[PDB]
């Protein structure tokens, strides 16, 4: 939004509040204190304020809320009850919207009456409001005319003399009750309402010409509606419709969700001739919602029809002929774009998911709520898709070909997600798609057909001004060969380069971090996965790597970050390796003050194994076992410290021998956000990491303990064996990665399955740049342990396959963080998740994770 | 009109295909 | 401004919010827009190689054709390898071309840095590719061509590793360095030859046609444009005071330069020629491209020095009472001449005690109408105003003059005016304060009655409006009642301590830094005994077990807090160089408890902050280090072996301090008023009666013969200083002396002979005002009272607060049940040791058990 | 109308204290 902050992550510290505020007038025996910066509570003085009473939840439109507030500040001022409401605009857009949880919606007005005193102040309440209507609250039933709710809700903490505070417990007898803010109104057990209130609770209505539909899912419960289909009693087709409760839904600007749907209908009504055409089956309001019905055509939306038809594997495609479909499909969205620029109608969103294709590759497009019906002004646009929005405020027809000119390069290269960071990043995708198109074998008339076609849609776009503050970042088009050692440095030395700027962009804006993290990891700052210290570790290593460091900021940074990375011990309370307290000691051994990094792994060894209530190489005590066998491996501390570290060990595999799965749990195989319960595949997170510390410590000892559960663990591993997750850290290149490691210990019968997952992993693309979850990670292991010198010949397959997800400032380059926009520098995606791989695939070391 | 059956109706939950 | 300061409290530099219209430029390739510190947009050609310390150009302005002249220079600069930078956005736009900018940073909008080898390919593309061009004159150069482009020689981006010797802002030749001239005339520097193509340009000159016909004489310091000075008139003798109105500056907030303002006032004082006060214009004229304004200056004083020098703060000023028929008189002639000029549609929108001027036999004189509106018949907030002459909520401009004629007439009824802006309505403060002072006077009550209604008629011309301004937790009080017994004080303390979750948990919402707000002086302090936000809490303590409600709210987790934020604070303050040790932290942290690791600190950081103190005082040296170390000895908490080198500095500093007094006691004879000026050299903790306190309580600790002569010297080096002249205006507060001496005296009363007690009671009738401005124990009023009643070695604790407390009702402002204090310059909100809470917290519990808590007793 | 002296005449300073 207009308060996200560009290039790097927030979390919350740019709450700016640049809008006009809500506040009252205040008279004497009152007050007006300051909430947790959203509301203002005001309250009578000396007047006993009771506990657990009845609420009066009272709501209201954008355009009245200012005379709304006024009026109940005025009426509720003479009389003493405690009143309290929203702070500015931008908060009332927040609590009416259309990402906002349907449980709290229109909480504009909360007063806090008393029991006695309450009927007085209902009739007085409606009777001097009497209109302004607005938004129906999924809490309670709607008092009279007015917007007037009545919710028995929650009020101020319980007094010292009380007991069983309990916040949101709502305590009905001895015993309490959870409050859950489910949208019917429904009456907690217990509790018996007031007299004038029991006649309010039965005023049941009649019936009337009742809908005719049969609601049968739900999917997309946002704030209004939902994505969500029904039967309809008629027609026998398939009907979905649209929810619009009145009074929500808002963007910045005062918009309304029904005069959207309004909008869509107005374009599909005209919209009905055409061949995809999605026609209003019915149009109507009925009690107090706006419905609206179109018909759904049986198909695919774009990411399952680029997911399932992109020649990934070199086995996948046969034939090939599918340069021709995508020259089919762009050749009828051009058609049918210029179809609907004739009678002045566009969208203003396209979409991945509002593009529905079929069977022989028939386009439809839907999801028109966003239409407009005029083309002379130059408004800017509102809500895009993470990846087509349009800049400096453009005519809504060019912002209509902006996103068919998005969506053509997604068709020709996958990388759309990070063209809202740098402006004209589709020439990336046109530069690097041709020279996999001349590497895979495909056609030279169906690759000059699909580049004629993506310079023809060049032509309509409106290249003009970059004044939006990221001018910082540009787009390459020097993208050359590979052919000498020479390119590789001076790549390096701008890779290094590249990331000065980006530390002192950041330092410049926040002052809470050193360096940039993904959302996923922005309030970690330990280990090596998100954290202030690893990428500069990463750094390190690779600028003794190049023969000349020019670095103006590398001392001070240097002797800041043991200062600031020794204090998190007392404050933080996360363990294992990645995120853990042993990562940081890990990182302070390989950076100097030797003594000192003994010294705190000395410190802080016993207290960290137990603490672990997993036994993942994530966050577990795998991590710690295998940063002690390093440390044994070298020889930093004594022998009473290292007997009890290997008693330790045994007593993790013996019971993983006799029970193999112990913590492995259900057996889930996805990722997304790597929160929950993940795929368990490969290393981090994966079921395999317990493989790598069984051949670190038959690298170091050995016995036939540690080889049976190492091979136990590889066929537990391998139980995975048939998919579209080859990655690093979960996925399948983690298993070639361990067998590339003990290639001499395992058997020949495992080593046959070597040949069977190299061509499983050697896809040409992947969505994400890091080496975690991206494409870095399958480079890195393609070429780890080969024991011969082709080290050139992976650097010039990783960079060549890099130069995708680079945008250049200065004379420097720059890794896109997670999903695509939103730059960042850590291990999963940024500056370090490529540095790690170049500082691994020409040294054959892996500094991840040591060789013993 | 005149029937509070939208508000009665408008959670249900189900299918994830 | 105002709008950009945070209300209530004070706030540091790093709050810029910054919500404005941003400038920038298009980027193409082989270039990138790099930020520099918030205030610059700097853009260089990479690959390009930059110089350094090379003929810079710089271009100024205006406000209108700001963003085409930065695009139209930008596209000039992109399209050659110039490199390029420019302003930021449109509020520091406004604050480099605004009135309280310094003049020799005035304008400079874009300093492009081109190649030394190439300006004839410069300057002309930027004559001739500009068109329209209407900026103002920078204070650099001497406006090369037509165009606003101004050839300084100033310094390029700092050396490379190449180049040693880097001297930012200092190179200008060779080997030596002379500073970077920041004069506002254009001076060439020192050497450096200039190019053959700017010799010729270096000539100019230009003939007579004229000789401004006005001498000006003597200046004193300006603010942009103009500034206070004097002049002559050519043609005749009588003293003139003209303003100069440079062309496109100080601009306000909204787009106004001073141009348009000096021209209003020339409308006003126009029509305004006959009305005895605000004199015609003499002389108005445009020459060259300034503008200027002769206004003659009449015989008078400002109203500040009529109050000062006319009040009654004792009772020998101002014999046979009168001063009211003066105050009615005045503000009578204020109100006639008001409706007078309120006929013709002109009014002022700016009334101070600096605008209004008095003469001989009580004539009022109005002056300063530079902000005078001819239209009568829209809303609008006032914009600019005095410290305590602000309106709320967009008045009219008709009852703005009739605002501020209300507030300086509550000023001449009482001067408390200054915290108007933070509390509105605080008139009925000073009003009913008023009432109860001129009653015990002795006054008439006619014409108390007299000036009551009068000021009662102005009460019903100010517009009673809502208040809107985040400020309406702040209210005024009109519960002023006398004090009967001991409960009329305890409620006073538990609505005064329990208004503290308020104003402390207001100060965490928003801010993170501190946990006390402070002063503006106070604000980068934060450990010791002057600005803290642990001394504060200490004196809670004592005041919170000094009665007996408990006021529970967050006494625990703040009191753990504390210790964890002052624990890395010993170590110096992280900057410190005098200051490092500020002991009596030790002392808090007894007071607090856990006294085992306070002994610790205490034995462990002692020698070190006593050799690094260069100007000998008890707060800027190491005087005051010595008063706590004997304290600790005295209670028993360090060893002999320990306290021997602390005796003998005290024996070696009373040979140091009679054998050359002047050594470090300079005092330069006049006030040295507080803060920062004037040396600060008045007696105590500002001065030299510092060493007279270490002498009183190392005699009562143990005897010696040295002690008391030294005692004598000390006290005798202030007592040359008994300039009374006739009561008091001068400086007699509590941390400049009076109050402070009288307190050394009494402490020690039974050593001194009775020379010096003599002197006490001729003292006690000057220390005994009935006003002070301040409301602090430094250098206010209730340092005052504290030691007034301190040692009398009688039972007048009651007296003492019936005597503090309704003294002290007059700088209240009551948040819903608690009591605040603005501290000094109160127009904000704060909490300290030396203008706020805490100097009335340490007076209470001071003069409810005599012992003096700033400073032990032993 | 080019006089240039009420630039140059405009650093003084010198002393105007009561």
């Amino acid at each position: 939004f207009n308060l996200e902050h560009p290039f790097f992550f927030t979390n919350n510290d740019y709450s700016t509040d640049t809008s006009i505020k809500y506040q009252a007038s205040l008279p004497f025996n009152w007050h007006e204190v300051m909430n947790n910066d959203e509301w203002v509570y005001q309250y009578p003085i000396g007047k006993f304020v009771e506990r657990q009473g009845w609420k009066i939840h009272i709501s209201s439109e954008y355009n009245s809320s200012h005379e709304l507030l006024q009026d109940v500040a005025k009426i509720c001022h003479e009389m003493r009850i405690p009143f309290k409401h929203l702070s500015t605009e931008d908060k009332f857009i927040m609590r009416n919207g259309k990402v906002v949880s349907r449980g709290f919606s229109g909480k504009f007005i909360t007063c806090y009456p008393n029991q006695n005193e309450l009927e007085s102040v209902l009739q007085r309440l409606e009777s001097a409001l009497k209109q302004y209507n607005g938004p129906y609250i999924l809490s309670d039933k709607r008092w009279d005319e007015a917007p007037i709710y009545l919710r028995y809700g929650v009020f101020r903490p319980s007094r010292d003399d009380e007991k069983k505070v309990a916040i949101d417990e709502l305590i009905v007898g001895d015993e309490v009750v959870k409050d859950e803010r489910l949208p019917v109104f429904k009456i907690p057990k217990g509790i018996v309402p007031p007299d004038f209130l029991n006649k309010w609770l039965d005023k049941k209505d009649k019936k009337q010409g009742d809908f005719p539909f049969i609601i049968d899912n739900a999917i997309r419960f946002s704030n209004s509606g939902g994505i969500y289909n029904a039967r309809l009693k008629e027609d026998g087709k398939k009907i979905i419709l649209k929810e619009a409760r009145p009074y929500t839904g808002l963007g910045f600007d005062g918009t309304y969700s029904s005069e959207k749907l309004a909008s869509e209908c107005k374009a599909l009504k005209i919209l009905n001739e055409w061949s995809e055409a999605p026609k209003i089956y019915w149009h109507g309001k009925i009690w107090e919602h706006t419905f609206l019905g179109i018909e759904h055509m049986k198909g695919v939306p774009l990411n399952r029809w680029v997911t399932n038809n992109f020649p990934l594997y070199e086995v996948v495609d046969k034939t090939k002929d599918y340069l021709l479909r995508v020259s089919k499909i762009v050749e009828k969205l051009i058609d049918l774009t210029n179809k609907f620029h004739s009678e002045n109608v566009y969208h203003q969103d396209l979409h991945l998911g509002n593009i529905l294709v079929k069977d022989e590759d028939e386009i439809s497009i839907i999801d028109w709520e966003q239409a407009v019906f005029s083309n002379d002004e130059k408004v800017v646009h509102k809500v895009a898709a993470p990846g087509f929005r349009a800049w400096r405020e453009t005519l809504p027809s060019e912002i209509d070909w902006y996103g068919i000119r998005q969506i053509a390069h997604y068709l020709y290269m996958p990388l759309v997600t990070t063209s809202d960071l740098t402006y004209n990043y589709v020439s990336q995708t046109r530069i690097e798609g041709k020279k996999l198109f001349e590497s895979l074998g495909y056609t030279r008339e169906h690759i000059d057909y699909v580049e004629s076609l993506l310079s023809y849609l060049d032509s309509k776009c409106p290249q003009i001004e970059n004044i939006s503050r990221k001018k910082v970042l540009k787009p390459m088009h020097e993208i050359r060969t590979i052919e000498s050692e020479q390119d590789i440095q001076d790549f390096i030395i701008k890779l290094l380069r590249g990331f000065t700027l980006t530390y002192g962009q950041w330092r410049k804006e926040f002052q809470s971090r050193f360096f940039p993290v993904a959302y996923y990891g922005l309030n970690f700052n330990q280990g090596i996965a998100f954290s202030d210290l690893a990428i500069l570790w990463s750094y390190q290593q690779l600028a003794k790597k190049v023969k000349n460091f020019k670095f103006d900021d590398y001392y001070e940074i240097r002797t800041q970050v043991i200062n600031e990375a020794v204090n998190n011990f007392k404050k933080s309370s996360l363990s294992g390796l990645f995120d853990g307290k042993i990562g940081t000691i890990w990182l302070i051994y390989e950076f100097g003050e030797i003594d000192r990094a003994v010294e705190l792994f000395t410190t802080h060894f016993i207290e960290i194994f137990e603490n672990s209530q997993n036994k993942n190489l994530y966050s577990g005590q795998a991590g710690i076992l295998l940063v002690g066998l390093y440390f044994l491996s070298k020889g930093e501390i004594d022998n009473k410290l290292g007997e009890e570290i290997l008693i330790r060990l045994r007593e993790y595999t013996l019971n993983y021998i006799e029970n193999p799965e112990t913590f492995c749990k259900v057996g889930a195989s996805d990722v997304q956000s790597n929160d929950p319960y993940e795929n368990f595949g490969g290393l981090l997170y994966g079921h395999a990491g317990v493989a790598w510390l069984f051949g670190e410590a038959y690298k170091l000892t050995g016995e036939s303990i540690y080889k049976n559960g190492l091979e136990l663990a590889v066929d537990k591993e391998l139980v995975a064996y048939k998919r579209l997750l080859p990655y690093l850290a979960t996925g399948s290149a983690g298993l070639l990665l361990l067998i590339n490691r003990n290639k001499e210990i395992l058997s020949s019968k495992y080593l046959k399955y070597l040949t069977s997952l190299e061509r499983a992993t050697d896809v040409v693309f992947c969505v994400l740049p890091g080496l975690f979850n991206g494409f870095c990670g399958l480079e890195v292991a393609n070429n780890i342990y080969s024991d011969i010198d082709d080290n050139f010949s992976g650097q010039k397959k990783l960079i060549e396959q890099l130069y995708r997800y680079l945008c250049v400032i200065e004379e420097g380059f720059v890794i896109a963080g997670d999903n695509g926009l939103k730059i960042t520098t850590d291990i999963a995606s940024g500056f370090a998740g490529v540095a790690i791989g170049l500082v691994s695939i020409m040294d054959n070391k892996l500094t991840i994770l040591p060789q013993i | 009109v005149s029937m509070a059956e939208e508000v009665l109706n408008l959670q249900l939950v189900s299918v994830q295909v």
